[PDB]
C-alpha cells in the first residue's frame, strides 16, 4: 500500500510542477479560514508554490526532476489548521440543531 | 484447439475483434509458463512477490499479444491488403514496442521492434508460401 | 466614462489567469459564432419566406438567383454546426476542469444550451426540406408524450393537427427571436462569471499570478477566431455538404416519408438515449435528464481538489464518459435492430452511472489516497 | 461503336475473386432452380457480386471514358 | 480588480521585453521534445478509452451485416 | 391515402386470406386490443390514419 | 538584500543600431 | 532596414497610410496571382 | 552512421542480446528444488502438447 | 439493405477540382432531349445557362425554342410565347399527376437537386442510369417496373432511358450509354450546384490568405506572450 | 435535529396555506373543469 | 445575489427626486409600449408571411382567422401610434425642464428616435397596402437627393429598380431585428 501511494502519488503530478498536497485543496469556506489562520512564512511561501506552478503551466513545463516534491517530503502544514476549522464548525452547527 | 486455428480461417484483416482475442490469448498463455519456469527457477522471496511476477509477465505477454493481433488486422483493415507480410511487420513492429514500454527500454524496442516483426512477417509468408513447421518424416 | 469603466472592467483590465490553456478560447468563438449566425441569419431573412408553397422556392432562390446567398446560406449551416462543436469543447472544459462549481455561471449555461437546441430545431425544420418535416414531426410528436397536458400542447404549438404552415411560420417567429435571449443571456453568464473570475486548469486560487486581458488573451482569442475561420470556411467553401444530409434537398412530402430518418449529428446522443428506453415517456425525461444531468453536476462534487489536472482516475472515469458519448453519437445514425440497440442501452446505462455513482465514488477513493478523507 | 464500359467490364469481370463470385451466385441460382418451390432468393449473391465487379470497374472506366 | 487581488511577498518577478527576445527562441528545439514529454504524461489516460471505442465500433458493424446476411439453412 | 387533413388517410381492401388472418389474430394477445373487423365496417375495407403511435 | 543575485541570464532568449530594425 | 522604421512604422499614422496603400494594391496582386493559379489548375475546364 | 550507428545495430546489438541472454539462462541457484520443479513443468507442457494436438 | 455506388474519378472530385463545362453542355443536351419528356428541372432556368457552357446570345438561341404559355393576356389564358432567358425550363406534365398516370404511378423526381438529394447522388444517379441489371431468381417485380440493383427496392419505375447512341453529342464525342450517364450526372450536379465552380475559387483564396496569416497572427501572439513566457520568478523570503 | 423541527412545524402550516393559494391560481388559470 | 444588485441599484433604492410630476412617468411607459409592441410583434409574425402575393392576404387572415387576431394588430398598430405619443411628450419633457444638459443621454435618445421612426416607417410599409406601397417608393426617393452616391443607395435599399417583393422581404427583417437595438 505505501508503494502503491507512492506510485499513485507520481500519476497525480503536482509533485512536479513543485506543489504540495495541501495547495491543491479546493478553497472552500474551510480551506480559506484554515488558509488565513497560517503564520506568515507558510502562507508566503504557499502562495509563492502556487505561483510558481500557474508560471509552469503556462509554458506548459515541468520542473526538473530533482526539483519535485518527494512524496515523503510534502508536509501536510495546512491539514492541522484545517482540522480545527472542521471541528468548530462542526461544534456550532451541532449546537444550532440544540 | 479449434479455437486458436480459428484466428487463420477468416481472412486476415476481417474480424480483428477475435484475431485479437486470441492473439491476446497465446501471450498470456506464454505469459504463464514464462512466469512459471521464472519462479521456478531463479525464485521469488515471497508468494506475493511471484504472483506478482506472474501477473507482470502475463499482461506484457497479453499486451504484446493484442498490440499484434490489433495492429496486424487493422493495418490489413486499412491498407485493404490482406496478405502482405509488411501488415504483420507492422504488427510486430507493434508488439516489440509494447514489450519494450513494459520494460521501460527504448532500446528493447529496438530490437524487439525489428526482430519480433520480422519473426512475425516470417510468419505470414510462412502461411503464404505453405511452410511447413515440425513436418512429419516423409524422406 | 460610464461606458469604458464598464469596457475596462469586462475586456482590458479584467484580471485573468495566466496559465489557461487554449480550451478557455472556446467560449469567445461561441459568442463570435452566435453573430456569425444572426448576421448570416440576418442575411437570409431578407429573402426567406415562411409560406410552405414557396418556401423550398425561397432557400432554392437564395442559393441560385441572390449574389453570394449560397455562400450565407451554408455559412448559416457550417456555423450551426461549428456553435454546436464549440459548445460541446465549452461543457467538456467545464465538466473536465471542475468549473461547474461557479453554480450560478453553470445554471446560466445550461439554460443557453437548452435555448441553443430550440433554435436550432426550428432553424433546421425552416427550410421546408422532407427531413424537415418528418424531422418536426417526430420530435414534435415526442412532446406528445405527456399523458394529459402533452397531446393539446402539441398540436398547440403545430397550431393544428398537424405540422403545416402553421407551424413552419411560427417557428420561424420563434427561431429569428430566440439568438437574441440567447445573447442576454450570454450577457448574464458574463456577469455571473466576472464575479468570480474565470478557472485556471490546475484548479487552484490564481489571484497570486493574473495578467491583463487586452494584449495577452485578446491576441490568443483573435488567434483562435482565425483557426474556427479556418475551419468553417474550409467546411462550407470545399466540403459545404459534409455535415448536412441530402434527403433534405428534396421538397416536403406529407405522403412519402424518408426512409432514413436521423437528426443532425448534435442531437444524437440525446437521440439514443430516447430509443434506448423501452418506454416513450421514459425516453423523453432520460433525454432531458441527459441535458439535466450536468445542470445536476455542481452537487456531486466530492473531491478536495478543484481540476481534474492531480486526479488521474477520474481522468480515466471522464475519457471513458466522452468515449460512450461519441458511442451514442455513433448509434443515433444506426438503424433499429441488433446489436445496435444494445450497445445504445448499455451506453446510456454507463452513460448515467459514470456521471451519477462513479465520479463521486472516485473522488472519495482519490481522496483516501492523499490522506485527506 | 463499343461502350467503353462493357471493355472494362469484361476485364475485372474475367477476375476469379469475381468469377467464383459469380460462381457461388450460380450455386445460388442454381439452388433456387431446384428449391424453386421457396421464398430464397439470390438478390443478395447479385449484390455482393456486383460491389466487387463494379468497384473494380469504378476503379477504371472513367479513365476509357472521354 | 488589480492591486486588491492578492497578498504575497518577496517574490521578485524579472522580465524581457517583446521586441528584446527572439520571437520562437528554440522553438522546434525543445517544442518536440516537450510536446512529447507531454503525451506520454496523458497518453495512458485518454487513449484506452477511445481505442475500445474503435472495438466496439467495428464489432457492432460487422455484427450488424452478419445479422443480415440470409441463414444458409433459411428456406433450405 | 388521400391526405386528409394533412395526415395520409390509408384507406385499404383486403383479400379472403387477409381478412382471415386478421380475425385469427388474438384482440387480448394484441399489444392494443382491437379485433380487425373493431376498427372496419367492411371486412374487405379498412381504413387507418397514417401517423405512427411513435412520433 | 537586493543585491545578493544578478538578474538571470536570457541569452536563449535575447536576441544576438539594431534596435531600429528589432 | 532603419529607413522603414524611420518611414513606415515609427509614426501610427506612417504604420496606417502603409498598410492602407499596401492593401489596395495587395488586392490587384492577389487576385490576379491566385486566379493564375486556379485557372491553371483547370486550366481545361473553364469556358475560355 | 559508420562507428556508432552501424556498430551499434549490426554488430554490437547480436553481441548484447545474446549476452543478457546467457545472463538469465544461467544464472541458476544450483539448488535441486527449483531445477526438478521445472522437470515438473516440462512434464506438465509435453503433456499438453500431446493432449491439444492429440 | 441497398447496394452502395462505389466511388469514380470524377473531375471534380479534387479538393480544389472544378466542372468540366463541355461534360455539363453536353449533359444538357442529354437532359433536353432524354430526360425534360418526364423529369422537371424546375429551379434551373435558361439564363442560369449563361456564364457555365453557354454565352448570353447563345443561351436566348435555346429560350427562343420553346413555347412557353403567358396566363394573363387582356382576354385569354395561354399564346405561349418563345420562351425566354427569364423563362425557367419547361415541365413537362404540368401536374404531377399527370406524370403519375403517364409513369405508371411514378413521379419522376424533379432533377434540379437529384444529386444533392440522393445519398452518393453523382455515383447513384451514375450506378442507377447504368444499373439496368437482369432480375435475379425468385423477383417478382410488380407491372410496369425495371430491375437496377441500386434504386431503393431495386424496383424503379423509371424504364431504362439510355441506349447506347440514345442521342447524338452535337461535340460529336461518341455517344455511348457510358459517355451519356457521365455527362448527365456531371450536368446534373452542377444544377444542384451552379456555384461550385466558384465557390473552389474562394476556397482556394481563403487557404492561401490563412496560409499567410495563420503564422504572422501566431508571431504577434507570441510576441505579446514571450513577455511572460520568459518571466524568471524568484522566492527571496526575507 | 430539534430546532429545524421546531422551524418546519412552524412554516408547514404557512407552506400549506401557499400551496393553497397555488392551487387555486393555478386551477383558475388552467380552468381546469375536473376541479 | 450579483444580479440582484442591479435590481436594487436601478428601480428600488435608486435615489429620485420627490417632486417630479407626471411627465416623468412617460419614458416608462415608453418602456413598457416597447415591450407592448415586441409581444405584439411576436404575435404578428407567428402568421404574417413577408411575400408580395401574401402579405394582404397574410393580414386579413390575421385579422378574420386567427382567434383574437384582430385584437393583436390593431394593438400593435395603436400601441405604435402610442409610442409616438408618449416620444413626443418625452421629448418635451426633456425640452422644456432643461433636461438636455445630460447631454450623453440626449444624444443617446436622438438615437433611438431616429431609430423608432426607421421601424415605425418600415413596420407600416409591412402590410403592403396601396398606402404603404406609395409611401415607401416616397421616403425610398427621398434618399435620391443625395448628391453623388444617392441612385445607387436607394436602388441598394430597395433591392432592384423599384420596390418590390425585395424590399417587403428585406423591410420585415429589419423592422424585425431593429426593436432588439432599440431595447440594447
Ligand atoms: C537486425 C538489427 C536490428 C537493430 C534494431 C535497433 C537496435 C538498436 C541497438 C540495440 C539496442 O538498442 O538494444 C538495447 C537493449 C538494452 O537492454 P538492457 O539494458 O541490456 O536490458 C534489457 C535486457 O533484456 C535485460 O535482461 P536481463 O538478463 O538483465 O534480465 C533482467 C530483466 C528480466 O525481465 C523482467 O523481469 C521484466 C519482464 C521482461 C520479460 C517480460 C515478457 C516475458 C515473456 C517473453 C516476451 C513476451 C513474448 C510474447 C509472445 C507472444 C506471441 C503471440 O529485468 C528487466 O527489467 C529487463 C527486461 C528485459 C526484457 C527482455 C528479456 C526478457 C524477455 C525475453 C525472454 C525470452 C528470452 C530469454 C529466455 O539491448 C538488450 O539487452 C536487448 C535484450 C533482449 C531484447 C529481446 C527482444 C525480443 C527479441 C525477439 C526475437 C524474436 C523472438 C521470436
Ligand atoms: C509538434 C510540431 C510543432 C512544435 O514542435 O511546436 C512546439 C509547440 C509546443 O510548445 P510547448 O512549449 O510545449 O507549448 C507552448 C505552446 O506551444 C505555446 O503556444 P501555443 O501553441 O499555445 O499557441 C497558441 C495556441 C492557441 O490555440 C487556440 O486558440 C485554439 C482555439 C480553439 C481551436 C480552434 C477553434 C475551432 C476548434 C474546432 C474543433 O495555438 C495552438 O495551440 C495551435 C495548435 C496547433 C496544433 C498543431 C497542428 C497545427 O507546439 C505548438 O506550438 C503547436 C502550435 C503550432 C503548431
Ligand atoms: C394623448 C396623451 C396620452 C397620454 C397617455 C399617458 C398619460 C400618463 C399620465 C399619468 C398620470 O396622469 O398619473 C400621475 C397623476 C398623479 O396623481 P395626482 O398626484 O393626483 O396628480 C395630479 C395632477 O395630474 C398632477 O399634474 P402634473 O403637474 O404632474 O402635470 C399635469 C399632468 C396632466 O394633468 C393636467 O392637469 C393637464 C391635463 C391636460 O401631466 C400629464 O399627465 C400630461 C398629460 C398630457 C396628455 O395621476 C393623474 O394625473 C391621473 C389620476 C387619475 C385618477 C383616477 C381616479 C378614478
Ligand atoms: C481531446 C484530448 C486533448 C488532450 O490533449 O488530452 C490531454 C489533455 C491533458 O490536460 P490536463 O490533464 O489538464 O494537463 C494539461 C497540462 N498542461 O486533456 C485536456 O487538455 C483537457 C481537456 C478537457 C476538456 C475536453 C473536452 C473533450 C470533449 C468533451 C465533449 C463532451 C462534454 C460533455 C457534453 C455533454
Ligand atoms: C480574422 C479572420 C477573417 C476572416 C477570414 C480571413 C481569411 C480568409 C479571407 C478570404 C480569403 C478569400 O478566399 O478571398 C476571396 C473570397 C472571395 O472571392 P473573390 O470574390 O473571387 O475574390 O473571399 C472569401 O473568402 C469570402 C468569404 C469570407 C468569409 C471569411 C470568414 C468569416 C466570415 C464572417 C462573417 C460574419
Ligand atoms: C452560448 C454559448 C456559450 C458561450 C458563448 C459561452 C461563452 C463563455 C465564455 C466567453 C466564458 C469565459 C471563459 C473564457 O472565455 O475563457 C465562459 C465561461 C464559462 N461557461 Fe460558457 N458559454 C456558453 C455556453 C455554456 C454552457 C452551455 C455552459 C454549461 C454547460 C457554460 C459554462 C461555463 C462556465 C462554467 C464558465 C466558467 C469557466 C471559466 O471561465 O473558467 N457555458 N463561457
Ligand atoms: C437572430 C438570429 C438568427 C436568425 C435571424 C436566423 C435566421 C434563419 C433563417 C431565416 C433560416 C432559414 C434559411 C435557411 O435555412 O437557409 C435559418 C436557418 C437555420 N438556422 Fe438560423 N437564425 C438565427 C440564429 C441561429 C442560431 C443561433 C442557430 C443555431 C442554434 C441557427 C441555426 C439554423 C439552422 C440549423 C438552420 C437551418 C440550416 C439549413 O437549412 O440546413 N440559427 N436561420
Ligand atoms: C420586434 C418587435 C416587433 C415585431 C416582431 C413586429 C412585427 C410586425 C409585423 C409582423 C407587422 C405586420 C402586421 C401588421 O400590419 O401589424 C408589423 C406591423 C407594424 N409594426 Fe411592428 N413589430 C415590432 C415592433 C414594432 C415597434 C416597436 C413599432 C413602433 C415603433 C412597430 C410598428 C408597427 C406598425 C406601425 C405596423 C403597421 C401596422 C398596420 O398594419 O397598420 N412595430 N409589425
Ligand atoms: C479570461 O476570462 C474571460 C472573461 O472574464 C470574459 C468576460 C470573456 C468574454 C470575452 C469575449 C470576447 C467573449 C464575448 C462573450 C459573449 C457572450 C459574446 C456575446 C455576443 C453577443 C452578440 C451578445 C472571455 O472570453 C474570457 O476568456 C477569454
Ligand atoms: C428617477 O429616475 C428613474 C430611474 O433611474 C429608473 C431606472 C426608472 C425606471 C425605468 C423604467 C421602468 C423604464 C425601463 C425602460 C425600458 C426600455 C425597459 C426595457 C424594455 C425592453 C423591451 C428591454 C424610472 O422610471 C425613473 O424615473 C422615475
Amino acid at each position: 500500500l505505501d508503494g502503491f501511494r507512492k506510485w499513485y502519488y507520481n500519476a497525480a503530478g503536482f509533485n512536479k510542477l513543485g506543489l504540495m498536497r495541501d495547495d491543491t485543496l479546493h478553497e472552500t469556506e474551510d480551506v480559506k479560514e484554515a488558509i488565513r489562520r497560517l503564520p506568515e512564512d507558510l502562507y508566503n511561501d504557499r502562495m509563492f508554490r502556487i505561483k510558481r506552478a500557474l508560471d509552469l503551466t503556462m509554458r506548459h513545463q515541468i520542473l526538473p526532476k530533482d526539483q519535485w516534491t518527494k512524496y515523503e517530503e510534502d508536509k501536510f502544514y495546512l491539514e492541522p489548521y484545517l482540522k480545527e476549522v472542521i471541528r468548530e464548525r462542526k461544534e456550532r452547527e451541532e449546537w444550532a440543531k440544540k | 484447439k479449434r479455437f486458436f486455428e480459428s484466428y487463420h480461417e477468416v481472412p486476415d484483416g476481417t474480424q480483428c475483434h477475435r484475431k485479437t482475442y486470441i492473439t491476446t490469448a497465446l501471450g498470456g498463455i506464454c505469459g504463464i509458463i514464462g512466469s512459471a519456469y521464472s519462479v521456478s527457477l531463479n525464485p521469488a522471496d515471497s508468494t506475493l512477490e511471484a504472483v506478482a511476477r506472474v501477473g507482470r509477465y502475463t499482461f506484457t505477454a497479453a499486451a504484446i499479444g493484442a498490440m499484434f493481433g490489433l495492429t496486424t488486422c487493422v493495418s490489413a483493415q486499412v491498407r485493404e491488403k490482406p496478405d502482405d507480410p509488411l501488415n504483420y511487420f507492422i504488427g510486430g513492429c507493434a508488439g516489440g514496442l509494447t514489450l519494450g514500454a513494459r520494460t521501460h527500454s527504448y532500446g528493447t524496442a529496438a530490437m524487439g521492434c525489428v526482430y519480433m516483426g520480422t519473426a512475425a512477417a516470417l510468419f505470414k509468408i510462412g502461411k503464404l508460401e505453405g511452410w511447413e513447421l515440425f513436418p512429419t518424416p516423409k524422406v | 466614462h460610464p461606458l469604458f469603466k464598464i469596457i475596462n472592467h469586462s475586456f482590458i483590465d479584467l484580471p485573468a489567469p495566466s496559465n489557461i490553456s487554449s480550451w478557455w478560447n472556446f467560449g469567445s468563438l461561441l459568442g463570435v459564432c452566435l453573430m456569425v449566425q444572426i448576421i448570416t441569419g440576418l442575411f437570409l431573412a431578407m429573402h426567406y419566406t415562411s409560406d410552405t408553397m414557396t418556401a423550398f422556392s425561397s432557400v432554392t432562390h437564395i442559393c441560385r438567383d441572390v449574389n453570394y446567398g449560397w455562400l450565407i446560406r451554408y455559412m448559416h449551416a457550417n456555423g450551426a454546426s461549428m456553435f454546436f462543436i464549440c459548445l460541446f469543447l465549452h461543457v467538456g472544459r467545464g465538466l473536465y476542469y471542475g468549473s461547474y462549481t461557479f453554480m450560478e455561471t453553470w445554471n446560466i449555461g445550461v439554460l443557453l444550451l437548452f435555448a441553443v437546441m430550440a433554435t436550432a430545431f426550428m432553424g433546421y425544420v425552416l427550410p421546408w426540406g422532407q427531413m424537415s418535416f418528418w424531422g418536426a414531426t417526430v420530435i414534435t410528436n415526442l412532446l406528445s408524450a405527456i399523458p394529459y397536458i402533452g397531446t393539446t400542447l402539441v398540436e398547440w404549438i403545430w397550431g393544428g393537427f398537424s405540422v403545416d404552415k402553421a407551424t413552419l411560420t411560427r417557428f420561424f417567429a420563434f427561431h429569428f427571436i430566440l439568438p437574441f435571449i440567447i445573447a442576454a443571456l450570454a450577457i448574464v453568464h458574463l456577469l455571473f462569471l466576472h464575479e468570480t473570475g474565470s478557472n485556471n486548469p490546475t484548479g487552484l486560487n490564481s489571484d497570486a499570478d493574473k495578467i491583463p486581458f487586452h494584449p495577452y488573451y485578446t491576441i490568443k482569442d483573435i488567434l483562435g477566431i482565425l483557426i474556427m475561420f479556418l475551419i468553417l470556411m474550409t467546411l462550407v467553401l470545399f466540403f459545404p455538404d459534409m455535415l448536412g444530409d441530402p434527403d433534405n434537398y428534396m421538397p416536403a412530402n406529407p405522403l412519402n416519408t424518408p426512409p432514413h430518418i436521423k437528426p443532425e449529428w448534435y442531437f444524437l446522443f440525446a437521440y439514443a438515449i430516447l430509443r434506448s428506453i423501452p418506454n416513450k415517456l421514459g425516453g423523453v425525461l432520460a433525454l432531458i435528464l441527459s441535458i439535466l444531468i450536468l445542470a445536476l453536476m455542481p452537487f456531486l462534487h466530492t473531491s478536495k481538489q478543484r481540476s481534474l489536472m492531480f486526479r488521474p482516475i477520474t481522468q480515466i472515469l471522464y475519457w471513458i464518459l466522452v468515449a460512450n458519448l461519441l458511442i451514442l453519437t455513433w448509434i443515433g445514425g444506426q438503424p433499429v435492430e441488433h446489436p445496435f440497440i444494445i450497445i445504445g442501452q448499455l451506453a446510456s446505462i454507463s452513460y448515467f452511472s459514470i456521471i451519477l455513482i462513479l465520479m463521486p465514488i472516485s473522488g472519495i477513493i482519490e481522496d483516501k489516497m492523499l490522506k485527506l478523507y | 461503336l463499343v461502350d467503353p464500359l462493357t471493355t472494362v467490364r469484361e476485364h475485372c469481370e474475367q477476375l476469379e475473386k469475381c468469377v467464383k463470385a459469380r460462381e457461388r451466385l450460380e450455386l445460388c441460382d442454381n439452388r433456387v432452380s431446384s428449391r424453386s418451390q421457396t421464398e430464397e432468393d439470390c438478390t443478395e449473391e447479385l449484390f455482393d457480386f456486383l460491389h466487387a465487379r463494379d468497384h473494380c470497374v469504378a476503379h477504371k472506366l472513367f479513365k476509357n471514358l472521354k | 480588480e488589480f492591486g486588491n487581488l492578492a497578498r504575497i511577498r518577496h517574490v521578485i518577478s524579472y522580465s524581457l521585453s517583446p521586441f528584446e527576445q527572439r520571437a520562437f527562441p528554440s522553438y522546434f528545439s525543445k517544442g518536440i521534445p516537450n510536446v512529447l514529454r507531454r503525451t506520454r504524461e496523458r497518453i495512458l489516460r485518454v487513449a484506452p478509452p477511445f481505442v475500445v471505442v474503435y472495438l466496439i465500433y467495428t464489432w457492432g458493424n460487422q455484427e450488424f451485416e452478419q445479422s443480415k446476411r440470409k441463414n444458409p439453412a433459411m428456406y433450405e | 391515402a388521400f391526405k386528409w387533413r394533412g395526415k395520409p388517410l390509408f384507406v385499404r381492401h383486403r383479400t379472403k386470406k387477409e381478412i382471415d388472418q386478421e380475425a385469427a389474430v388474438e384482440v387480448s394477445q394484441l399489444r392494443d386490443p382491437q379485433h380487425d373487423l373493431d376498427r372496419v365496417k367492411k371486412p374487405e375495407w379498412v381504413i387507418l390514419i397514417g401517423v405512427c403511435t411513435h412520433l | 538584500s537586493h543585491t545578493d543575485v544578478k538578474v538571470p541570464d536570457f541569452s536563449d532568449y535575447r536576441r544576438a543600431e539594431s534596435s531600429e530594425a528589432r | 532596414p532603419s529607413r522603414l522604421y524611420s518611414l513606415l512604422f515609427r509614426r501610427t499614422s506612417t504604420f496606417a497610410l502603409t498598410i492602407a496603400v499596401g492593401a489596395l494594391f495587395f488586392e490587384r496582386a492577389f487576385d490576379q496571382g491566385a486566379d493564375a493559379i486556379y485557372e491553371h489548375i483547370n486550366e481545361g475546364k473553364l469556358w475560355k | 552512421l559508420d562507428l556508432i550507428w552501424l556498430e551499434k545495430t549490426i554488430p554490437k546489438s547480436t553481441s548484447t542480446l545474446h549476452t543478457n541472454m546467457t545472463t538469465l539462462t544461467t544464472n541458476q541457484k544450483g539448488l535441486i528444488k527449483l531445477y526438478f520443479m521445472s522437470f515438473l513443468i516440462n512434464i506438465i507442457l509435453i503433456i499438453i502438447l500431446y493432449s491439444i494436438n492429440l | 439493405l441497398e447496394l452502395h455506388p462505389p466511388s469514380y474519378p470524377w473531375s471534380h472530385r479534387g479538393l480544389l477540382s472544378s466542372l468540366d463545362h463541355t461534360s455539363i453542355r453536353r449533359g444538357f443536351q442529354v437532359y433536353k432531349q432524354v430526360c425534360s419528356s418526364c423529369h422537371s428541372m424546375d429551379y434551373v432556368a435558361y439564363r442560369h445557362l449563361v456564364g457555365v457552357c453557354y454565352t448570353e446570345e447563345e443561351a436566348k438561341a435555346l429560350a427562343e425554342e420553346v413555347e412557353v404559355q403567358d396566363g394573363p393576356n387582356d382576354d385569354g389564358e395561354m399564346f405561349m410565347r418563345p420562351g425566354k432567358l427569364s423563362d425557367y425550363f419547361p415541365k413537362p406534365y404540368p401536374n404531377p399527376e399527370a406524370a403519375r398516370a403517364a409513369n405508371n404511378g411514378a413521379l419522376p423526381p424533379d432533377l434540379s437537386y437529384i444529386v444533392r438529394a440522393r445519398h452518393g447522388g453523382e455515383d447513384y444517379v451514375f450506378s442507377l442510369l447504368t444499373g439496368y441489371c437482369e432480375p435475379p431468381t425468385g423477383v417478382s417485380l410488380r407491372e410496369g417496373l425495371y430491375f437496377n440493383p441500386y434504386f431503393p427496392g431495386q424496383a424503379i419505375g423509371m424504364a431504362p432511358p439510355i441506349y447506347t447512341e440514345v442521342l447524338e453529342y452535337d461535340d460529336g464525342t461518341p455517344a455511348t450509354m457510358s459517355q451519356v450517364a457521365k455527362d448527365v450526372a456531371t450536368f446534373l450536379r452542377w444544377a444542384s450546384e451552379p456555384e461550385h465552380d466558384h465557390r473552389k475559387r474562394m476556397g482556394l483564396k481563403m487557404l492561401l490568405m490563412m496560409g499567410l496569416l495563420l503564422p504572422l497572427t501566431y508571431a504577434m501572439k507570441r510576441h505579446k506572450w514571450s513577455v511572460l513566457k520568459s518571466r524568471k520568478l524568484a522566492y527571496r523570503p526575507p | 435535529g430539534p430546532r429545524y423541527r421546531e422551524l418546519a412545524r412552524n412554516w408547514i402550516p404557512t407552506a400549506g396555506m401557499w400551496g393553497t393559494v397555488g392551487a387555486v391560481g393555478l386551477v383558475w388559470a388552467t380552468d381546469w373543469r375536473l376541479i
